[PDB]
């Protein structure tokens, strides 16, 4: 280690601390949790209509929409923890606040699915902090147009999850993404890419630290970037399908704030 | 706009 090298270390330490700091539920606290190597008691198994009313005791609108309204409801919160750890990236809060406030918007969708990742398995996902665990099928169930709006991330998700990364390397990945100069409507590219640049050889030298087995990870984690959006686009088009279809549905104002204009 | 995210920033 260097001295350039140790200002990267540094950055990524700095990152990763912020990280436990913002984000209750950790991927490490997460696997636990699904492996089942953990002295808590294993997660409420959300499998049908009846389990769903039997872990509520653990409003009254068709189970779809308190479905989707429940993935709202943890956007919502997850919007709040990004914005706190986005504001301890070095450099982030001294942007031009219409720009902070851009890279946001476009920012946290892309980070609410590389973190749901983090909470999923092939037939599953965690929720309310892992005190349950929602079912694939389940999910897949749901009347249409509900009823495959979960399957693009849980097929992103398996993906995702073989690249085997941590919470010290998502905590760098994620502030990369938060930091993209090509967001539509920046004022100000440059101090965005010069921060950006960072992060990426930060990136870059922890997954070579703590992955030295596993050669071009930095390059498999950068085509992911790409995955991410098309999430996010795709998922856009199924809200205007859902807005349509159900009035009875309302957008939390947080999230319409986010999607208003956005792709 | 985004009247949430500045509260949030400026916070
Ligand atoms: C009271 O009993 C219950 C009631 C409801 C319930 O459903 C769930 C499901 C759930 N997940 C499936 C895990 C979280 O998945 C998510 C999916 C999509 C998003 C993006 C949201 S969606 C949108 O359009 N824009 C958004 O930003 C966020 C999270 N998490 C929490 N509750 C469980 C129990």
């Amino acid at each position: 280690l260097n001295p350039e090298s140790a200002d990267l270390r540094a950055l990524a330490k700095h990152l990763y601390d912020s990280y436990i700091k913002s984000f209750p539920l950790t991927k490490a606290k997460a696997r636990a949790i699904l492996t089942g190597k953990t002295t808590d008691k294993s997660p409420f198994v959300i499998y049908d209509m009846n389990s769903l009313m039997m872990g509520e005791d653990k409003q009254s609108k068709e189970v779809a929409i308190r479905i989707f309204q429940g993935c709202q409801f943890r956007s919502v919160e997850a919007v709040q923890e990004i914005t706190e750890y986005a504001k301890s990236i070095p450099g982030f809060v001294n942007l031009d606040l219409n720009d902070q406030v851009t890279l946001l918007k476009y920012g946290v969708h892309e980070i609410i699915y590389t973190m749901l990742a983090s909470l999923m398995n092939k037939d599953g996902v965690l929720i309310s902090e892992g005190q349950g665990f929602m079912t694939r099928e389940f999910l897949k169930s749901l009347r249409k147009p509900f009823g495959d709006f979960m399957e693009p991330k849980f097929e992103f998700a398996v993906k995702f999850n073989a690249l085997e990364l941590d919470d010290s390397d998502l905590a760098i990945f994620i502030a990369v993404i938060i930091l993209s100069g090509d967001r539509p409507g920046l004022l100000n590219v440059k101090p965005i890419e010069d921060i950006q640049d960072n992060l990426l050889q930060a990136l870059e030298l922890q997954l070579k630290l703590n992955h030295p087995e596993s050669s071009q990870l930095f390059a498999k984690l950068l085509q992911k970037m790409t995955d991410l959006r098309q999430i996010v686009t795709e998922h856009v088009q199924l809200l205007q399908v859902i807005k349509k279809t159900e009035t009875d549905m309302s957008l939390h104002p947080l999230l319409q704030e986010i999607y208003k204009d956005l792709y | 706009r985004h009247k949430i995210l500045h509260r949030l920033l400026q916070e």
